[PDB]
RNA sequence: GGACAUGGGUUAGUCGAUCCUAAGAGAUAGGGAAGCUCCGUAUGAAAGUUGCACGAUUUUUCGUGCCUAUCGAAAGGGAAUCCGGUUAAUAUUCCGGAACCAGAAGGUGGAAUCACGGCAACGUAAAUGAAGUUGGAGACGUCGGCGGGAGCCCUGGGAAGAGUUCUCUUUUCUUUUUAACAAACCACACCCUGAAAUCGGUUUAUCCGGAGCUAGGGUAUGGUGUUUGGAAGAGUUCAGCGGCUGAAUCCGGUGCGCUCUCGACGGCCCUUGAAAAUCCAACGGAAG
């Protein structure tokens, strides 16, 4: 493979044979990431999208509501909008009634 | 290629058929290593002791095609 | 001093989160074990299903069936709501030893899902019963 | 621990949560006391072979011991000389199962 | 002689192509044109490879409901392999040893009766999820400084051999290996207590803090490092013997060093920085 691009990332490793070897890494998975915020979630450790698929179904998601997806700071957020909005259109509706 | 700590579950993975072969490798350290060869990984168990070493080659099943030192 | 016993909250963080739960004893004096604004709540897990005339009793019954969750949570943790479920049979059965025995815990778990049915079937605390949304 | 991190074997008789066990010093017993009122008592026969995996089988299942609060065996203790056990109940009694 | 003649030589589930898309190209629908042909690319197309599901079979003549091209990259995206040995010529391909990925069914053991724990961040051997609805990875500019690791370079001893040696020179030169992979453990973002300026913490570079500091306790992410397995049985170097037998293959110290990579920042952006294949998760509650 000449003209070597960023896939070809070579490490040199000692071999057992007292002989210098390039090796290819492959690149780093990448954390999923909040659908909110954005922030990458916690938990869920940064592996490949195929080997992802490897892992158990409790090692990739998080055991609570919308876990996996959104993080909990904005899932407390989004369950507090919920309660109030829901408040408001039962106030308005009251009023209106 | 598992590190074995437990002498009994190395008896009994010699004992499932999936078990091939088996070497006995004694090194300066006066430490004997069992190595079984399996479907897919290679078993291996340090003993420190010659009494239980030997104890453990008598231990295991005879169809087993054990090998001294390499 | 918004936080009584009876009254329906909400539970905004953990497993059980976006769960409504009713005040079985407050403990905003504060305690060893939770050293903070803690309370016993128990709540609803699996709201029960909407039932049917034309669906069998066996199948009503399994969708009416409902799984309560009780445990201790911080005060900032819950959220206040106007309304307010009271039982008797949801009074004076919480206790420390309640949590502190696993099998107290379980007959506990029982008792409020029996005493849960009951409402269900009696047709009140619908509001609170029903699942929201988030 | 000769055999795996897995436990060697699984026992599920109690139907309540299982709160005490305890093995006897010295004879190969060991007993089980829960909150359904029952003890458990088994045989273990630990042999020193490699061959020979630990035997263990049932031995008696005690009853007639109150609950009260869903709480029934508290707690078990083996006698350091013979086979005798000191079973707590929640009502105050302790039994000796000679 | 790269000439001539005669034979030999290129071995892959893991390396590339094969798959995806890019700008564009391009057939189809339609429309032009006497015409060789041209325009046109979801366009006024009945545009669905078995589009999908439902049903004691419905006047044994099918009803109800739902959702609505292809080419173009051997440098972009992407499941998976290392070491030692081996040829006159081929090696991540062959030999020996050791792994990995994808898909396929049953079987055995274990688990729940649609699992628990923790205030929480979240954890665990498991812990069903139809239609329908979303989210994430892929997937994203550039520059500078800092931190981490590896290799290489430098060097102190130890060992081995070869030197040089009237003398001096514990001296000169050379070498001193651990792979993929598999196991156990090893640190910036968030949570809990907390309410702060007499401002504190702190970068090489002053950044954050009642939108909750310092401090204490946690949680996750493990870049890495530790201990092994692999593994000395291999390789290398010295001694020999006639393939065999001996030994050693060690302990350091390091630096604005060079090379490569990762982490944490700080700018400049402006035009705020490809797409798809593919994989995962959430909401949802059909069914049992």
């Amino acid at each position: 493979l000449a003209y070597n691009t960023r896939s070809n990332r070579t490490r040199i490793i000692k071999t057992p044979g007292n002989n210098i070897r390039y090796l290819h890494i492959k690149k780093l998975g990448t954390i999923p990431r909040c659908g909110d915020t954005g922030v990458p979630l916690q938990g869920i450790p940064a592996l490949r999208p195929r080997e992802f698929a490897r892992l158990s179904h409790n090692k990739k998601t998080v055991q609570r509501a919308y876990g996996g997806c959104l993080s909990a700071n904005a899932v407390k957020d989004r369950i507090v909008r919920a309660f109030l909005i829901e408040e408001q259109k039962i106030v308005k509706q009251k009023l209106k009634q | 290629p598992r590190q074995i700590s437990d002498i009994k579950q190395f008896l009994e993975i010699a004992r499932r058929k999936d078990a091939t072969s088996a070497r006995i490798k004694k090194n300066t350290n006066k430490d004997v290593k069992f190595k079984l060869r399996c479907s897919k990984y290679l078993y291996t168990l340090v003993v420190a002791d010659a009494k239980k070493a030997e104890k453990l080659r008598q231990s295991l099943p005879p169809d087993l095609t054990v090998t001294e030192v390499g | 001093k918004i936080l009584k016993p009876g009254k329906v909250a909400l539970i905004t963080r953990g497993r059980f989160a976006g769960k409504k739960v009713v005040i079985l004893q407050a403990i905003d004096q504060g305690s060893k074990s939770h050293p903070f604004g803690h309370a016993v709540v128990a709540g609803v897990e699996r709201y029960p299903l909407k039932v049917t005339k034309s669906m069998g009793a066996k199948r009503i019954a399994r969708r009416s069936r409902v799984k309560p969750f009780i445990k201790v949570v911080n005060y900032n943790h819950l959220m206040p709501t106007r309304y307010a479920l009271e039982l008797d049979n949801l009074k004076g059965l919480i206790t420390a030893d309640t949590f502190k025995e696993p099998t107290q815990r379980s007959a506990a778990r029982k008792t409020v899902k029996k005493t849960f049915e009951e409402k269900y079937q009696s047709g009140k605390s619908a509001w609170f019963f029903t699942p929201l949304r988030f | 621990l000769d055999f795996s991190s897995k436990p060697y074997k699984n026992l599920r008789y109690h139907s309540r949560a299982l709160r005490d066990v305890s093995y006897h010093p010295s004879l190969p017993l060991f007993c089980s006391g829960s909150d359904d009122g029952d003890v458990q008592v088994f045989h273990g026969r630990v042999y020193s072979d490699l061959l020979a995996n630990p035997l263990i089988v049932p031995l008696k299942i005690l009853r007639n011991h109150k609950v009260v609060d869903n709480v029934g065996v508290l707690s078990t203790c083996w006698h350091p000389k013979e086979a005798w056990l000191f079973s707590a109940g929640a009502g105050g009694e302790i039994r000796m199962w000679t």
